[PDB]
C-alpha cells in the first residue's frame, strides 16, 4: 500500500512526505535552495539579457539551469519541513 | 484617444447623425400648417433632438466610427461621468431599500401577529423605517460589527447533506 | 463495374436489413421462458 | 429469463409496453443490472470501449472510401479554391429528373453532395495527393476495425479477463498513457510530419517505397546528434512558396516562424512539427512520473493524504479522495467529460483563430460548420459531466469515507453555492436584458444616439496585449522596446505582428459594444446552466422538502403531490432542466460567431457592429435576411442543390415542435386515451381477434421527460445546421 | 368471513354501461362487493351511470381493487351500510375473500394484527446506497 | 409491486390508513406511542403508489413511506 | 406558407423601426420573449423551484431576512395556468403586432 | 479511380469486421 502522509492534526507535515530526501537536514536543503535559486535566476536572465534566437544562440545549459527555479521552490519548502522536524 | 475612438464633437458621423435625425422631422414638418400645436409640437422635436446632440458633445462623449457615443466603464477619472457616479448612486438607493426592508421585517418580527403586519403593513412605522434607512452604511456597519447583522450559521435550517 | 453496388447495396441493406432485424426483434421480444 | 430484459427480473414481469422501453432505456447501465459484480462490469466496460473504438474506426476508414471512391480528390487538388469537395454519390429513386439535374455539381456527372467536414484541407495537408493514398488509408483503418473487435472478443475469454486490481492500477495506467499515447504518438505525428507531409508541400513525393531511403533533411540525424539542433531551423520556405509545389521552398523541418504561411492561410507545416515534438517530450517526461514497478516515482495516495493545509483551511484536505476516485467510475467519467468539453470547446476556438488545413478561412461552410460542431459537443459532454457527477453523489458517496473532506465541505456550504449562482445569473439577466431592451427601445424611437454602449476595454487591452495595434492602448507586445516585445523578438514575433495587424485574418477580431453585450448574454448562460447541474449534483442527496432523495435514486417521477408538489424533484430532472439552458447558450455562441464571421468574410463588419446592439437588428439582419437563399432552395417556381436544406429545416422545425407534446401534456390524459383505444379495440368486430402481447400504457413521466427533451434536441439540431450551412453556401461571403 | 360467494345473488338494476369489465377478466383477475341494503334507492357506480340498489342483498362485479373501494366509499360517506365484501374471482372459478378480512374495518384496532413492514428507527437513518451496491437488496 | 414501509415515528392516528384506496393499510396494536398503535403494511402487493398515505401523514417528514418499484397489473392499475 | 406569408409580410413589422410603427415592431420583440416565457413554467416542475427557493431562504435566514410569510413556489395547477396564461398572451401578441404592422403599412 | 477488384477486397474486409462484430456483440450477449 502506502504511508500515513496525512498531518491535519499536526502543525507541520512528518519528514517522509520528502520521500528519497526524508533524511536530509534542514541546512543543507536551504543552501541548495539558495544556490539553484541563484543560479536559475542567472540562467533565465541569460534569455532576456541576451537575445535568445533561432538556433544560434540558444545554450542548452541554460535551458537546463532554467528548471532551477521551480526546483529551488521545492528546496526552500522541504527546508522549512525539516526544520519543523527538527531535522 | 481610448481604443481609437474620437470625440463626438470632433466626429464627422455624429453630424450627419444630427443632420438626418433634424431632416426627418423637417420632411414630416412640411405637410401642416403654421401655429398648429402639430407644427409646434414638431419644431419642438427638432430643438429638443438639436438640444440633446448638442449637449452629447459637449459632455465629452466618445463616439465610434458608427457615430454613436461609446461608454467607457474603465474607472478612468475623466470617464466618471459615465458607470462610475451612476454606480455610487445605485448603490446608495439600493442598500436604502434593502435597508427600508429589513428594518420593517425586524419590526414585524418582534409584533404579536407578524404575518398581518406584511399583508397589511404598518404605515406610520414603515414610513419612519423608510425615511430612516438614509444612514445604511452606518446602521449596517454598526450592527455588523455588534454582531446583530449576521446569524452564527448553526442557527439557520440546511438540508441533510 | 462499381456502377452497380449503389443500386445493389442501397436497396438491399437500406430496405431488406431493418425489416428483418425489426422482425427478428419483435420476435426476440415477444418469446417467454 | 427467456424475456427480453434478462438483466432485469423486474421489468421482465411487466405485463405492459414499458418493459420494452425500459429495457432498451438501461440496456448501458450496467451497475445496476441483476447479480452484476465489479470485475464482470469493468471486464464488459472494456470490452465495450474495444468495440467503440473500433466503430470509431470504421466510421472514418467509410469517410476515406466513400472521398476515394466518388469523390474529386483528383480535381481538388489542383485547385481548391475553385472546386467543391465532394462527400459522396446520391442514389434515390426518389428523385425526379430536376432534381437530378440540380445535384449534379462539381467536375462529376452525378447527383452529389458536397462536403462540408473539411476533411479535404486535413488530408491535403498530410500529404494524400491520390485516391489510392485513400484507399490504403481506408484500407489500414477496416484491419485495425477488425483488430480492435477481435481483441474485444478476445478480452472476454476466461483466460484473458483481467482481474479487478489491473483496472484500478492507477499508477502504471496514467504513466503509460502519459508517456506512449499522448507522447510517442505526438512523436511519431511529428515524424510523419517531416518525413511525408513536409516534402510533399515542397513538391517531392514521399510514400511508403521511398521514405526508407529519401533524406528528410539534407544532413540528417548530424544536427542532431552533434547538438547543432538549428541546422534544423535554418532555410525556411519564403513567403512565395505555393503549396505541393517546389518554388521558393526551403530545406528546414523544425522552426518557429510564427504566424500564417501567406498562400494557404494556415500555419507553417514546419512549426507544427516542432510544436509535436516538444509536446512529446514534455509528455514523456510527464508519464515517467508515478512508482510503478521501480522504487521511483510517487504514490497518488500519498499526494493526495498529503495536502492538507496546516490549520484547517479546507478540513481534512483530500484525504480518502483517492479510494473514492477508484472506487467510483461516476466520478472518473465525470473528470473526463468535463476536461474533454473544455478541450473540444478549445479546438472549437482555435481551429478557427489559428487555421492549420491549408486553404481552409477561405470556403467558409467547413469554417461555420466545424464551430458549430464542436461548440455544441462540448455542451453536450459538459452537461454530461454534472450529471455523472449528480449520479456520482447518488450511488457512489461515502460520507464516512470523506469525513471533512474537501469534498463534504462542497455540501456543508451548499445553500451558499447555490444562492450566489442565483445572484449572479439573475444580475446578469436582469443587466444585459435592460441593456438589450433600452438599445431596442432607443433605436425604435428613432434615437440611436440615447444607446447605452459599453466599449469592451479589458479584452482589447487585452489583443493589444497580444500585439493588434489598431486600439492605441501601446501596452507590452504592441510597443516596442518592452521586454516582451524584446525577449521574443527574432524568434516568433514578425510573423506574429504580420498576422495579427492584418485584416484578414481571424486572428482576434476588432470587437465593440456588441461583443461586450452577447459576451454578456454567453457569461449568463454558462452562469445559469451551472446554476442548474450545480444544484441538481449538490440536492441529489436530499433537501428540505425531500430529505431520504438517495432511498430514490438518481431517477424517479415525483414524490405525490404531497406537502405542496414534488414535480421535477430529481437530479434527473436537473439535468433535464439544464438540457434546455446548454441548447440556449450555444445558440447564443453560435449565432454570435456566424453573424459575426458572415459581416467580415462579406467586407460588412459594420453591419454587425450597428444592428448588433439591439434584439430587432439580430433578428431582421441575420436570421431574416440570411434564410433568403435557405428558404428559396424549391418553391412554385422550381428547385435548386438547397432544397434538401430547406426540407431539413422544416424538418427540424417539426421536431422542436413535437417536442413540446410530451414536455407540456403529461400522463394522465393519455392514459385514460389509451385506455378508451383498447375499449375500441377489444370490442370491435374483425379487428379483436387481432391481440396483443404486451399490454398497452401510456409512456412513464421520467421516459416521457426524455422523449420531448431528445426531441427538443434533434429539432434544434436539425433546424440550426440547414440555416448555418444554406446561408453561407447562399451567399459564398 | 370466508372464501364463499353466493352467484345467485340479485344484481343492482342496471342499464349497461360502456365502462364494464373487458376481455381480461374472464382471463385473469374480477373483483366482486356484496352489501346489503335496507331500501331501493339509486346510487352512482363507479364506471359511470347511475343504478338503483336492489333492498336487501346485491352484488356486482367489477375489474379493480380501486373500483371496489370506491364504491365502499360511496356506501359509507352517503347512506349508511358498512357490511360490504369485496372479493377476488380467478378465472378458475376460485375466490378469495379481502376487505374486511379479520371480520373489522382496518382503521379499528383488532387484536392478532401482526404488523408487517415496520421499521425501528426514524426514516432518516436510512444506510446509504453505497453500502448496498452490488448486492441486489435496497435501504428501505 | 410498490414497497411500503412504516417507521417508529408514528403516533397512530389512522389518517393513512384512511386515505388508502387499496386497502394496503392497517392499524396493528403497539406499545411506542400514546395511542397504543402503530400503521402495518400487510398487502403491499395491492399498493398502486399513488402516496395517499403520504399526504395524510402528520408527522415531520411522513412515517409511511412508500418506494416505487416493480410495476404489476395492479400497481398499474390496468382494468384490460 | 413559411415563405410567402410570415417571411414575406413580417418585413414591415421588423422594419417598422424610426417610424410611428414602431411600437408595434417592440411588441412584436417583447411578445416573443414572453411566448419564450411561458415555457419555463411550461416545462418545469415544483420541487425544483421549491428547493431553489430553499437555497435562497437559506441566505436570507442568514441576513435576517427571512419573511414571516413563508416563500412557497408556485403550485402545480397555478404553474400550469400561469405558463398557459404566458403562451396566449405572447402568441396573441405576436400575431397582432404582426397583423397590424403589416396591414396598416400595405 | 478506384479498380473493382480494390473494391470487393474492400467489401470482403468488412464482411470479416461483421462475422467479428457479431461475435463480439454475442461474447457480450443477450
Ligand atoms: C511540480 C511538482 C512536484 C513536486 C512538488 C515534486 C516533489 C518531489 N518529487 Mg517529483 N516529479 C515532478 C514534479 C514534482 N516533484 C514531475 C513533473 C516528475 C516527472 C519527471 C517528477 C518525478 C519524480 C520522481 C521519479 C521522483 C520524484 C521525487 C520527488 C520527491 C523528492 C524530492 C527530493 O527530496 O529531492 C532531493 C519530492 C517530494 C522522488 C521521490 O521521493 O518519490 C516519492 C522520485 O523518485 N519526482
Ligand atoms: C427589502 C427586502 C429584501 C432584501 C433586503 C433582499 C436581499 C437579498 N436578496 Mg432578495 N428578495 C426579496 C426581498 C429582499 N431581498 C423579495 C421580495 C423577493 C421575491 C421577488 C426576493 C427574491 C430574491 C431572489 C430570487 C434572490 C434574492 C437574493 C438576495 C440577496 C442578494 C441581493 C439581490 O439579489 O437582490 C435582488 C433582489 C430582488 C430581485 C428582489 C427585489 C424585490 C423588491 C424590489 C424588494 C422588496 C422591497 C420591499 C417590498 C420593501 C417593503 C418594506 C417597507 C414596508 C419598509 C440579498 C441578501 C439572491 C441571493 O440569494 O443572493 C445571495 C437571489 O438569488 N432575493
Ligand atoms: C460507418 C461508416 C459508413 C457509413 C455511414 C456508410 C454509408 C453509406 N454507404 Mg458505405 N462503406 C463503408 C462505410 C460506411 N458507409 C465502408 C467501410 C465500405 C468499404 C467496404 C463501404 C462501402 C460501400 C459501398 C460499396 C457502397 C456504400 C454505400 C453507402 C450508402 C448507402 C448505404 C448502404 O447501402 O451501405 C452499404 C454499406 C456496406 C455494405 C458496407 C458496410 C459499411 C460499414 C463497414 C459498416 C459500419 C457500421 C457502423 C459502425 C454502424 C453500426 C451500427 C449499425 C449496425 C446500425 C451510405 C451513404 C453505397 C453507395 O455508395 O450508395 C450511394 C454503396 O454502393 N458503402
Ligand atoms: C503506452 C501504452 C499504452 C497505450 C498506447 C494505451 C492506449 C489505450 N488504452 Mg491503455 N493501458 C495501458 C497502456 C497503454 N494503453 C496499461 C499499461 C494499462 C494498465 C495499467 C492500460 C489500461 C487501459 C484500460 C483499462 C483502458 C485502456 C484504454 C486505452 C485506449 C484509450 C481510448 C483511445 O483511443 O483514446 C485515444 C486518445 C488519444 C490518442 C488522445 C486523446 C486526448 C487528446 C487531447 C485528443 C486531441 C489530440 C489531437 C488534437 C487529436 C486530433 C487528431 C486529428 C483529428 C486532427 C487506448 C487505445 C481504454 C480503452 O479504450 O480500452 C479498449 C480502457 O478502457 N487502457
Ligand atoms: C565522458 C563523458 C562524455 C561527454 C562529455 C560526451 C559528450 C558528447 N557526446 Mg558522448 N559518449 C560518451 C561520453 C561522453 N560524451 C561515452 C562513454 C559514449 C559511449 C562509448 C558516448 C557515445 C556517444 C555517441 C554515440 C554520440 C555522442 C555524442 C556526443 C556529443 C553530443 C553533444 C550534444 O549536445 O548532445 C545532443 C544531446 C541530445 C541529443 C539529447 C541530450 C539528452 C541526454 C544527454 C541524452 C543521453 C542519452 C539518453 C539517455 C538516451 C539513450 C538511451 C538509449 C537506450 C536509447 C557531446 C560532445 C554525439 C555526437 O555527435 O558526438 C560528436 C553522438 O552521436 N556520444
Ligand atoms: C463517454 C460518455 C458517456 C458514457 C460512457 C455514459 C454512460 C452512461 N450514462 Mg451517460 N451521459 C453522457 C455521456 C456518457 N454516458 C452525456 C454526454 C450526457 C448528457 C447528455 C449523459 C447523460 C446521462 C443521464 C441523464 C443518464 C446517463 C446514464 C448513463 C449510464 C447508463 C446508460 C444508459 O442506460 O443508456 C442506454 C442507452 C440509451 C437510453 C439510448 C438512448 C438514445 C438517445 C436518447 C438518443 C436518441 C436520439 C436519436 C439519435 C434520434 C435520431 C435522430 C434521427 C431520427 C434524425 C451509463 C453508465 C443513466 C444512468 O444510469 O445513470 C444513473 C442516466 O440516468 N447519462
Ligand atoms: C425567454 C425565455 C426565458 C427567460 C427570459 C427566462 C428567465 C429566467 N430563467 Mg428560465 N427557462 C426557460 C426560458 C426562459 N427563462 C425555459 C424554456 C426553460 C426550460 C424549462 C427554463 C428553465 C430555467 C431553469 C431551470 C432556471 C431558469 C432560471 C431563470 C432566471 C435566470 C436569472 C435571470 O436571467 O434573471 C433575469 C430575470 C429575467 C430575465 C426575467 C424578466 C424580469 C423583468 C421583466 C426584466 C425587466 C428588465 C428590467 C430589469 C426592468 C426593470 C424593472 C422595473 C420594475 C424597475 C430567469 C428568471 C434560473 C433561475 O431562476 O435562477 C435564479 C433557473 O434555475 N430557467
Ligand atoms: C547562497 C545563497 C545564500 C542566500 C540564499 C539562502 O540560502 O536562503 C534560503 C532561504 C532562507 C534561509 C536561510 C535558512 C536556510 C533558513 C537558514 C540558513 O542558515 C543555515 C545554513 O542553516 C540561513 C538562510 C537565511 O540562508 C530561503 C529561500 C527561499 C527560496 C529559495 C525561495 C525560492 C522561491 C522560488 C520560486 C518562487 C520559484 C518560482 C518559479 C517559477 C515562477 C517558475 O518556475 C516559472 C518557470 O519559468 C521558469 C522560471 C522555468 C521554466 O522551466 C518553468 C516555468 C515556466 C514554470
Ligand atoms: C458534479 C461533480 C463533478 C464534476 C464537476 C465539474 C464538471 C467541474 C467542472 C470544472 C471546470 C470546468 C473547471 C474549469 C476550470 C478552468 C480553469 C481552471 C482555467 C484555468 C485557466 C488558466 C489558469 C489560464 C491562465 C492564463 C494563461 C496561462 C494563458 C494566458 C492568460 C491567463 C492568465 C488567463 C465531479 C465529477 C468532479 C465529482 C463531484 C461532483
Ligand atoms: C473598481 C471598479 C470595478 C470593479 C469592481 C469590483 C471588482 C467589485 C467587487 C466587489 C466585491 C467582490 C464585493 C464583495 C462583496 C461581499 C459581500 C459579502 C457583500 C455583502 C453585502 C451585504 C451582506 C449587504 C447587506 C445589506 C446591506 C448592508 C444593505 C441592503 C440590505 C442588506 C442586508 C442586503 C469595475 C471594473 C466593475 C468598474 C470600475 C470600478
Ligand atoms: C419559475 C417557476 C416557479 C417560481 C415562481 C415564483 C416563485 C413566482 C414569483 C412571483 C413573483 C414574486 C411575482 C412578481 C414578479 C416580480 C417580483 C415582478 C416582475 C415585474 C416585471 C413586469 C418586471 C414556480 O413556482 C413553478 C411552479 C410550477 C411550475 C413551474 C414553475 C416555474 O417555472
Ligand atoms: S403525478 Fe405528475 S404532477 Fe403529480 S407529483 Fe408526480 S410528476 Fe408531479
Ligand atoms: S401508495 Fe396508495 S395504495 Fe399504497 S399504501 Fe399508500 S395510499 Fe395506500
Amino acid at each position: 500500500e502506502a504511508a500515513d502522509t496525512w498531518w491535519g492534526d499536526k502543525d507541520y507535515p512528518p519528514s517522509i512526505v520528502l520521500g528519497i530526501g526524508k533524511d536530509v537536514p534542514s541546512s543543507i536543503f536551504g543552501v541548495t535552495s539558495g544556490l539553484a535559486f541563484a543560479i536559475g535566476v542567472y540562467c533565465v536572465a541569460q534569455s532576456n539579457l541576451v537575445n535568445i534566437l533561432s538556433g544560434s544562440t540558444v545554450n542548452g545549459f541554460y535551458v537546463a539551469g532554467a528548471l532551477l527555479v521551480p526546483y529551488s521552490w521545492g528546496l526552500h519548502v522541504a527546508a522549512w519541513i525539516q526544520k519543523q522536524n527538527g531535522k | 484617444d481610448v481604443s481609437g475612438l474620437t470625440p463626438c464633437k470632433d466626429s464627422a458621423v455624429f453630424k450627419k447623425r444630427l443632420d438626418g435625425s433634424v431632416k426627418k422631422l423637417q420632411a414630416r414638418l412640411a405637410n401642416y400648417t403654421e401655429g398648429t400645436p402639430a407644427y409646434l409640437a414638431l419644431e419642438q422635436q427638432i430643438d429638443q433632438t438639436k438640444a440633446r446632440f448638442a449637449k452629447y458633445g459637449d459632455k465629452g462623449l466618445l463616439c465610434g466610427a458608427d457615430g454613436l457615443p461609446h461608454l467607457i466603464a474603465d474607472g478612468r477619472p475623466d470617464h466618471a461621468g459615465e458607470f462610475v457616479i451612476p454606480a455610487f448612486g445605485f448603490l446608495y438607493i439600493a442598500g436604502w431599500i434593502g435597508w427600508a426592508g429589513r428594518s420593517y421585517l425586524q419590526f414585524s418580527k418582534k409584533t404579536d401577529k407578524p404575518n398581518e403586519n406584511e399583508i397589511i403593513i404598518n404605515v406610520p412605522v414603515a414610513l419612519g423605517m423608510m425615511s430612516g434607512a438614509f444612514l445604511w452604511p452606518l446602521a449596517a456597519w454598526k450592527e455588523l460589527i455588534n454582531g446583530q447583522l449576521l446569524v452564527p450559521g448553526d442557527e439557520v435550517t440546511v438540508s441533510p447533506r | 463495374s462499381a456502377s452497380f453496388l449503389p443500386s445493389i447495396l442501397t436497396p438491399v441493406v437500406t430496405l431488406v436489413f431493418p425489416g428483418l432485424m425489426f422482425a427478428l426483434f419483435f420476435v426476440l421480444i415477444e418469446q417467454e421462458e | 429469463a427467456t424475456k427480453f430484459p434478462k438483466f432485469s427480473q423486474a421489468l421482465a414481469q411487466d405485463p405492459a409496453t414499458r418493459r420494452i422501453w425500459y429495457g432498451i432505456a438501461t440496456a448501458h447501465d450496467l451497475e445496476s443490472h441483476d447479480g452484476m459484480t465489479e470485475e464482470n462490469l469493468y471486464q464488459k466496460i472494456f470490452a465495450s470501449h474495444f468495440g467503440h473504438l473500433a466503430i470509431i474506426f470504421l466510421w472514418t476508414s467509410g469517410n476515406l472510401f466513400h472521398v476515394a471512391w466518388q469523390g474529386n480528390f483528383q480535381q481538388w487538388v489542383l485547385n481548391p479554391l475553385k472546386v467543391k469537395p465532394i462527400a459522396h454519390a446520391i442514389w434515390d429513386p426518389h428523385f425526379g429528373q430536376s432534381a437530378i439535374k440540380a445535384f449534379t455539381r462539381g467536375g462529376v456527372s452525378y447527383p452529389v453532395n458536397i462536403a462540408t467536414s473539411g476533411v479535404y484541407h486535413w488530408w491535403y495537408t498530410v500529404g494524400m495527393r491520390t485516391n489510392e493514398d485513400l484507399y490504403f488509408g481506408a484500407l489500414g483503418l477496416l484491419v485495425l476495425s477488425t483488430t480492435l473487435l477481435f481483441a474485444g472478443w478476445l478480452h472476454l475469454q476466461p483466460k484473458f479477463r483481467p482481474g479487478i486490481a489491473w483496472f484500478k492500477n492507477n499508477e502504471s495506467r496514467l504513466n503509460h498513457h502519459l508517456s506512449g499515447l499522448f507522447g510517442v504518438s505526438s512523436l511519431a505525428w511529428s515524424g510523419h510530419l517531416i518525413h511525408v507531409a513536409i516534402p510533399e508541400s515542397r513538391g517531392q513525393h514521399i510514400r511508403w517505397n521511398n521514405f526508407t531511403s529519401t533524406l528528410p533533411h539534407p544532413e540528417g540525424l548530424t544536427p542532431f546528434f552533434t547538438g547543432n539542433w538549428g541546422l534544423y531551423a535554418e532555410n525556411p520556405d519564403t513567403a512565395q512558396h505555393i503549396f505541393g509545389t517546389s518554388e521558393g521552398a526551403g530545406t528546414a523541418i523544425l522552426t518557429f516562424l510564427g504566424g500564417f504561411h501567406p498562400q494557404t492561410q494556415s500555419m507553417w507545416l514546419t512549426d507544427i512539427a516542432h510544436h509535436h515534438l516538444a509536446i512529446a517530450v514534455v509528455f514523456i517526461f510527464a508519464g515517467h512520473m508515478y512508482r510503478t514497478n521501480w522504487g521511483i516515482g510517487h504514490s497518488m495516495k500519498e499526494i493526495l493524504d498529503a495536502h492538507v493545509p496546516p490549520k484547517g483551511r479546507l478540513g481534512a484536505g483530500h484525504r480518502g479522495l483517492f479510494e473514492t476516485i477508484t472506487d467510483s467510475l461516476h466520478m472518473q467519467l465525470g473528470l473526463a467529460l468535463a476536461s474533454l468539453g473544455v478541450a473540444t470547446s478549445l479546438v472549437a476556438q482555435h481551429m478557427y483563430a489559428l487555421p492549420s488545413y491549408a486553404f481552409m478561412a477561405k470556403d467558409y461552410v467547413t469554417q461555420a460548420a466545424l464551430y458549430t460542431h464542436h461548440q455544441y459537443i462540448a455542451g453536450f459532454l459538459m452537461v454530461g459531466a454534472f450529471a455523472h457527477g449528480a449520479i456520482f453523489f447518488v450511488r457512489d458517496y461515502d460520507p464516512e469515507v470523506n469525513k471533512d473532506n474537501v469534498l463534504a465541505r462542497m455540501l456543508q456550504h451548499k445553500e451558499a453555492i447555490i444562492s450566489h449562482l442565483s445572484w449572479v445569473s439573475l444580475f446578469l439577466g436582469f443587466h444585459t436584458l435592460g441593456l438589450y431592451i433600452h438599445n431596442d427601445v432607443c433605436v425604435a424611437f428613432g434615437t440611436p444616439e440615447k444607446q447605452i454602449l459599453f466599449e469592451p476595454v479589458f479584452a482589447q487591452f487585452i489583443q493589444a496585449a497580444s500585439g493588434k495595434a489598431l486600439y492605441g492602448f501601446d501596452v507590452l507586445l504592441s510597443s516596442s522596446t518592452s521586454a516582451a516585445s524584446v525577449a521574443s523578438s527574432k524568434i516568433w514575433l514578425p510573423g506574429w505582428m504580420e498576422a495579427i495587424n492584418s485584416g484578414k485574418n481571424s486572428l482576434f477580431l476588432t470587437i465593440g459594444p456588441g461583443d461586450f453585450l452577447v459576451h454578456h448574454a454567453i457569461a449568463l448562460g454558462l452562469h445559469t446552466t451551472t446554476l442548474i447541474l450545480v444544484k441538481g449534483a449538490l440536492d441529489a442527496r436530499g433537501s428540505k422538502l425531500m430529505p431520504d432523495k438517495k432511498d430514490f435514486g438518481y431517477s424517479f417521477p415525483c414524490d405525490g403531490p404531497g406537502r405542496g408538489g414534488t414535480c421535477d424533484i430529481s437530479a434527473w430532472d436537473a439535468f433535464y432542466l439544464a438540457m434546455f439552458w446548454m441548447l440556449n447558450t450555444i445558440s447564443w455562441v453560435t449565432f454570435y460567431w456566424h453573424w459575426k464571421h458572415l459581416t467580415v468574410w462579406g467586407g460588412n463588419a459594420a453591419a454587425f457592429n450597428e444592428s448588433s446592439t439591439y434584439i430587432m437588428g439580430w433578428l431582421r439582419d441575420y436570421l431574416w435576411l440570411n434564410s433568403s437563399p435557405l428558404i428559396n432552395g424549391y418553391n412554385a417556381f422550381g428547385m435548386n442543390a438547397q432544397a434538401v436544406w430547406a426540407w431539413m429545416f422544416l424538418f427540424g422545425h417539426l421536431i422542436w415542435a413535437t417536442g413540446f407534446m410530451f414536455l407540456i401534456s403529461w400522463r394522465g390524459y393519455w392514459q385514460e386515451l389509451i385506455e378508451t383505444l383498447v375499449w375500441a379495440h377489444e370490442r370491435t368486430p374483425i379487428a379483436n381477434l387481432v391481440k396483443w402481447r404486451d399490454k398497452p400504457v401510456a409512456l412513464s413521466i421520467v421516459q416521457a421527460r426524455l422523449v420531448g427533451l431528445a426531441h427538443f434536441t434533434v429539432g434544434f439540431i436539425f433546424t440550426f445546421a440547414p440555416f448555418v450551412i444554406a446561408s453561407t453556401t447562399g451567399k459564398f461571403a | 368471513t370466508s372464501d364463499v360467494l353466493n352467484l345467485q345473488i340479485p344484481t343492482p338494476t342496471f342499464g349497461g354501461s360502456t365502462g364494464g369489465w373487458l376481455r381480461a377478466a374472464e382471463i385473469e383477475e374480477k373483483y366482486a362487493i356484496t352489501w346489503t341494503s335496507k331500501k331501493e334507492q339509486i346510487f352512482e357506480m363507479p364506471t359511470s351511470g347511475a343504478a338503483i340498489m336492489q333492498k336487501g342483498e346485491n352484488l356486482l362485479y367489477l375489474a379493480k381493487k380501486e373500483q371496489c373501494l370506491a364504491l365502499s366509499t360511496q356506501l359509507r360517506t352517503l347512506f349508511k351500510i358498512s357490511d360490504y365484501k369485496i372479493y377476488r374471482i380467478f378465472p378458475n372459478s376460485e375466490v378469495q375473500y379481502l376487505h374486511p378480512k379479520d371480520g373489522v374495518f382496518p382503521e379499528k384496532l383488532n387484536e392478532g394484527r401482526i404488523g408487517v413492514g415496520n421499521v425501528g428507527y426514524s426514516i432518516g437513518k436510512n444506510p446509504n446506497p453505497v453500502n448496498v451496491k452490488f448486492t441486489g437488496k435496497n435501504t428501505f | 409491486s410498490h414497497s411500503v414501509r412504516v417507521y417508529d415515528t408514528c403516533i397512530g392516528c389512522t389518517q393513512c390508513v384512511r386515505a388508502c384506496p387499496c386497502d394496503v393499510l392497517e392499524m396493528v396494536p403497539w406499545d411506542g406511542c400514546k395511542a397504543g398503535q402503530i400503521a402495518s403494511a400487510p398487502r403491499a402487493e395491492d399498493c398502486i403508489g399513488c402516496k395517499r398515505c403520504e399526504t395524510a401523514c402528520p408527522t415531520d417528514f411522513l412515517s409511511v413511506r412508500v418506494y416505487l418499484g416493480s410495476e404489476t397489473t395492479r400497481s398499474l392499475g390496468l382494468t384490460y | 406558407w413559411l415563405r410567402d406569408f410570415l417571411w414575406s409580410q413580417a418585413s414591415q413589422v421588423i422594419q417598422s423601426y424610426g417610424s410611428a410603427l414602431s411600437a408595434y415592431g417592440i411588441i412584436f420583440l417583447g411578445a416573443h420573449f414572453i411566448w419564450a416565457f411561458s415555457l419555463m413554467f411550461l416545462f418545469s416542475g415544483r420541487g425544483y423551484w421549491q428547493e431553489l427557493i430553499e437555497s435562497v431562504v437559506w441566505a436570507h435566514n442568514k441576513l435576517k431576512l427571512a419573511p414571516a410569510i413563508q416563500p412557497r413556489a408556485l403550485s402545480i395547477t397555478q404553474g400550469r395556468a400561469v405558463g398557459l396564461a404566458h403562451y396566449l398572451l405572447g402568441g396573441i401578441g405576436t400575431t397582432w403586432s404582426f397583423f397590424l404592422a403589416r396591414i396598416i403599412s400595405v | 479511380m478506384i479498380t473493382d477488384s480494390q473494391i470487393f477486397f474492400a467489401l470482403c474486409i468488412a464482411l470479416t469486421a461483421a462475422v467479428l462484430a457479431i461475435g463480439l456483440g454475442r461474447q457480450l450477449y443477450v
